[PDB]
C-alpha cells in the first residue's frame, strides 16, 4: 500500500497481475532483483523483449506476472569524467536461461581460433564500461532498476498482506467477524474466560 | 563463419570506446571558452593524443576486413572513414614535409601585417568603408605583393604532395579526394558516380546567369558616380572596387546601393528593450519554433550545461559561433547572446545545427554526421531563411502589427541577400573549378596566373587593377585554403537552401514566391524534414533528397523563384547599362 502512492518512483509498472490486487494477495516466494543499467535500456526490460540485456545478462520469462520497479539515481552512484564502476557483457557464445546468474566468465570467440583467455584478434573483450555521468542527456543516466518476481508453489505461503481492521461496536445485532467465525449477534459482556491458546 | 557476422562485432567494440575519448576531448575544449586558462590547453592535447594514437590502431585491423563482403549496406559506409590512412599515408621522409607546409601557411595568413594592421576586421573594414580610388587600392596590392610572394614556393609544393596522397587511397587527384563524400557507394540503384559530379553544377550555373547579368548591371551603374573615369558602364569592375579582400562579402556594398530610401527596412533591436527581454533569453522564444513546425522538443541538458549568458569583458572567453557536440546525449552551444539585430537571426541559424545531432542521437559514434560536407551546413540555413521574414516577425511577440509593408519593402530584403546568398555563388563556381584543373594536370605549372584572370573575366566578372606576372599567388591567401578546407561545400549550401524551403512551404498551403512564406501551424511540412535527419549517413543522400524535394539531382530553378520580384525590376531599371561585363577592358 505503501508502495504505490510513494511518490518517489520514476517507473512503477506491473505485468501479468493487477497492481492493486496484490496487497492482500498471498505470495510462496517474493524475489528481489537489483541491477543499474542505462537510461535508454530500460525499455528492453519488458516480458516481451529483447536486446543485448534480455538475451546475456538478466533474462525474464514472456509470461512474468509481477512488477518492474525503477527511480532516478542520477545524484547518488554517478560522478563527473567517465564510470568505471559498473561493467556487463556484451556478446557470448550462447543463450542464457530465465532466472540465471552469470557466473562464467570467458572471452567471447567471433572467429573460429581459440582465445585462451587473453585478448587479441577475433577475441573481442566483453566487459565494456558505461557513462554515468550528470551531464548526459536522459538516456545516459542511471537507473537502479528492482524487478520484483512472484511465483507460487504448493507450499503454504506465509506472505500474504495487512488486513484493514475497523472498530468495535455492540449494544446492536449487527453482523460481525472474529477470525474465521462470521455470526450476527448482540456482542454482550461475559464473566467466564477461555484458553490462552484457543 | 561468417565475415559480415564479425564485421557488426568490431563495430560495438569501437563504438563503445570511441565515444568516452571524444568526449574528454570535447569537455576540455569547453573549459577553455569559458575561462581561457593555460590548464584547460595540455587537457586537450593529453586527450586529443588517446584518440588519434587509437583511431591509427583500429585502422589497420580493419583492413583485413573485406569491404566487398557487407550485405547490410550500412557497414560499407562506415568503413569507408574508418579504414583511411590520413596525411601518414606516404612514406616517413614526406609525412613532415606535407604537415610543415600547412604550418607555415596558417602563420603567414594570421600575422600578415600591412605598415600596424591586424586581419579580421583588420583590413576588412578598409575595402569596405573608404569611398576612395588612392585608398583601398594600396591596401589590396600590398596585400598580394607581400603575402602571396611568401606563399609562392609553398602553393606549388602544395600540389604534388597532395596528388600522390590522393592516390595512394585509390582516388585520381586532391579534387576528386573530395567527390568521393558525394558519391553513393551504398545502396545500389540510386548511384551517383563521381564523373557527374563534373556535369550538372556546369549545367544549372548557365540558367541562373541571367541572374546575376542583372545584378552585376545594377551594382556597376549605381557606383558609377562615384567614380566615373574608373567605372564604365560598358566596361568591368576591377578586383578592389568588390567591398571585400578577395572578392568573397559583397554585403557592405549595400550602403552605397539604395533602391528606395523612403521605405525603411524592417529592425527588430528596439522590439526587444521594450519587452525587456533578460538577456538570457532569446533561446526561449527560439524553442516554440520548432514546435510549431513538428521537429520534437530539445533535450533537458541544454539549458543546464550550455552557456547562454555573456560574461563581458571582465571574463575571458571566446564565444564564437560554432556548434559543438560532445555526444552521449550532450548538447551545447558556445555563443554570446546579447540584445542586438544579428544575435536573433545567429541563434536561430546555429539551433539548426544543434537540432541535427539530436536526430541521430539513438545511432552509434560512427552515424554521428551528416551526409557529406555541404548537407550539414545546409540545414541551418532554411531555419535563418524563414525566421528571416517579415511578415512572419510581425505575427509574433517582436515587431509591431503597425508597421506598414508593400511591394517595395520586398525590393530591399531580396537585394540584401542577393549579395551574400547568390552574390558569392560565381566565385564558389569559379574558385573551386579552377584548382581541380591544376590538382589534376590540365593547367602547366608555368601557367596558374594566366588562366586565373581568363577564368574571372567568364564566370565573375573580376579584371585586374594591377598587371601582375607570374611570382604572384591569390588562392593561397585564404581562410579556407591555408587550413586545408574544401570549398565546394558551399555551392551546395546556396542551392540546398531554396530547395528544402520550397518543400516546407508548398505543403504549407503557400504558393507563389518565396519572399513571404511563413512556416507556422504547418504539422505536415514538419514530419518531413524529419525523415532524411533520423537516417544520418545509413542512406544515401540522393535517396535522402527525393523524400523532401522529390528528385535526386540538385535543382536552379527554386533559386529562380525567391528572386522573382528581384530579377522583375532589374529588368525594367537596368536599360541604361550594358547587361553582363566586358572582357577587353581595363581601368588602367
Amino acid at each position: 500500500s505503501v508502495l504505490y502512492n510513494s511518490a518517489s518512483f520514476s517507473t512503477f509498472k506491473c505485468y501479468g497481475v493487477s497492481p492493486t490486487k496484490l496487497n492482500d494477495l498471498c505470495f510462496t516466494n517474493v524475489y528481489a532483483d537489483s541491477f543499474v543499467i542505462r537510461g535508454d535500456e530500460v525499455r528492453q526490460i519488458a516480458p516481451g523483449q529483447t536486446g543485448k540485456i534480455a538475451d546475456y545478462n538478466y533474462k525474464l520469462p514472456d509470461d512474468f506476472t509481477g512488477c518492474v520497479i525503477a527511480w532516478n539515481s542520477n545524484n547518488l552512484d554517478s560522478k563527473v569524467g567517465g564510470n568505471y564502476n559498473y561493467l556487463y557483457r556484451l556478446f557470448r557464445k550462447s543463450n542464457l536461461k530465465p532466472f540465471e546468474r552469470d557466473i562464467s566468465t570467458e572471452i567471447y570467440q567471433a572467429g573460429s581460433t581459440p582465445c585462451n583467455g587473453v585478448e587479441g584478434f577475433n577475441c573481442y573483450f566483453p566487459l565494456q564500461s558505461y557513462g554515468f555521468q550528470p551531464t548526459n542527456g536522459v538516456g545516459y543516466q542511471p537507473y537502479r532498476v528492482v524487478v520484483l518476481s512472484f511465483e507460487l508453489l504448493h507450499a503454504p505461503a506465509t506472505v500474504c498482506g495487512p488486513k484493514k481492521s475497523t472498530n468495535l461496536v455492540k449494544n446492536k445485532c449487527v453482523n460481525f467477524n472474529f477470525n474465521g467465525l462470521t455470526g450476527t449477534g448482540v456482542l454482550t459482556e461475559s464473566n467466564k474466560k477461555f484458553l490462552p491458546f484457543q | 563463419s561468417t565475415i559480415e557476422e564479425q564485421a557488426k562485432t568490431f563495430l560495438d567494440k569501437f563504438n563503445h570506446e570511441a565515444e568516452d575519448l571524444f568526449y574528454q576531448s570535447s569537455l576540455a575544449s569547453w573549459n577553455y571558452n569559458t575561462n581561457i586558462t593555460e590548464e584547460n590547453v595540455q587537457n586537450m592535447n593529453n586527450a586529443g593524443d588517446k584518440w588519434s594514437a587509437f583511431l591509427k590502431e583500429q585502422s589497420t585491423l580493419a583492413q583485413m576486413y573485406p569491404l566487398q563482403e557487407i550485405q547490410n549496406l550500412t557497414v560499407k559506409l562506415q568503413l569507408q572513414a574508418l579504414q583511411q590512412n590520413g596525411s601518414s599515408v606516404l612514406s616517413e621522409d614526406k609525412s613532415k614535409r606535407l604537415n610543415t607546409i600547412l604550418n607555415t601557411m596558417s602563420t603567414i595568413y594570421s600575422t600578415g601585417k600591412v605598415c600596424c594592421l591586424l586581419l579580421e576586421p583588420g583590413l576588412n573594414e578598409i575595402m569596405a568603408n573608404s569611398l576612395d580610388y588612392n585608398e583601398r587600392l594600396w591596401a589590396w596590392e600590398s596585400w598580394r605583393s607581400e603575402v602571396g610572394k611568401q606563399l609562392r614556393p609553398l602553393y606549388e609544393e602544395y600540389v604534388v604532395l597532395k596528388n600522390e596522397m590522393a592516390r595512394a587511397n585509390h582516388y585520381e587527384d586532391y579534387g576528386d579526394y573530395w567527390r568521393g563524400d558525394y558519391e553513393v557507394n551504398g545502396v545500389d540503384g540510386y548511384d551517383y558516380s563521381r564523373g557527374q559530379l563534373i556535369e550538372d553544377v556546369e549545367h544549372t550555373f548557365e540558367e541562373i546567369k541571367p541572374l546575376y547579368e542583372h545584378l552585376h548591371a545594377y551594382v556597376r551603374a549605381k557606383l558609377m558616380n562615384a567614380y566615373p573615369s574608373y567605372i564604365s558602364p560598358i566596361g568591368c569592375l576591377p578586383a578592389h572596387l568588390l567591398g571585400d579582400m578577395w572578392g568573397r562579402f559583397w554585403t557592405n556594398l549595400y550602403s552605397l546601393t539604395v533602391p528606395f530610401g523612403q521605405k525603411p527596412n524592417i529592425d527588430v533591436t528596439d522590439a526587444m528593450v521594450d519587452q525587456a527581454w533578460d538577456a538570457q533569453r532569446i533561446f526561449k522564444e527560439a524553442e516554440k519554433f520548432f514546435v510549431s513546425v513538428g521537429l520534437p522538443n530539445m533535450t533537458q541538458g541544454f539549458w543546464e550545461n550550455s552557456m547562454l549568458t555573456d560574461p563581458g569583458n571582465v571574463q575571458k572567453a571566446v564565444c564564437h559561433p560554432t556548434a559543438w557536440d560532445l555526444g552521449k546525449g550532450d548538447f551545447r552551444i558556445l555563443m554570446c547572446t546579447k540584445v542586438t539585430m544579428d544575435d536573433f537571426l545567429t541563434a536561430h541559424h546555429e539551433m539548426g545545427h544543434i537540432q541535427y545531432d539530436m536526430a541521430y542521437a539513438a545511432q552509434p559514434f560512427l552515424l554521428r554526421n551528416g551526409a557529406n560536407e555541404g548537407f550539414h551546413e545546409a540545414v541551418g540555413e532554411i531555419m535563418s531563411l524563414s525566421a528571416a521574414t517579415p511578415k512572419h516577425l510581425k505575427s509574433i511577440g517582436l515587431l509591431s502589427p503597425d508597421f506598414q509593408e508593400d511591394n517595395e519593402t520586398e525590393i530591399n530584403f531580396l537585394l540584401k541577400q542577393a549579395l551574400t546568398i547568390v552574390g558569392t555563388l560565381p566565385f564558389t563556381y569559379m574558385l573551386e573549378k579552377w584548382r581541380w584543373m591544376v590538382f589534376k594536370g590540365e593547367i602547366p605549372k608555368d601557367q596558374w596566373m594566366k588562366k586565373w584572370w581568363e577564368m574571372k573575366r567568364e564566370i565573375v566578372g573580376v579584371v585586374e587593377p594591377v598587371p601582375h606576372d607570374e611570382t604572384y599567388c591569390d588562392p593561397a591567401s585564404l581562410f579556407h585554403v591555408s587550413n586545408d578546407y574544401s570549398f565546394i561545400r558551399y555551392y551546395t549550401r546556396t542551392l540546398y537552401q531554396f530547395q528544402f524551403q520550397e518543400a516546407l512551404c508548398q505543403a504549407a498551403k503557400h504558393e507563389g514566391p518565396l519572399h513571404k512564406c511563413d512556416i507556422s501551424n504547418s504539422t505536415e511540412a514538419g514530419q518531413k524534414l524529419f525523415n532524411m535527419l533520423r537516417l544520418g549517413k545509413s542512406e544515401p543522400w540522393t535517396l535522402a533528397l527525393e523524400n523532401v524535394v522529390g528528385a535526386k539531382n540538385m535543382n536552379v530553378r527554386p533559386l529562380l523563384n525567391y528572386f522573382e520580384p528581384l530579377f522583375t525590376w532589374l529588368k525594367d531599371q537596368n536599360k541604361n547599362s550594358f547587361v553582363g561585363w566586358s572582357t577587353d577592358w581595363s581601368p588602367y
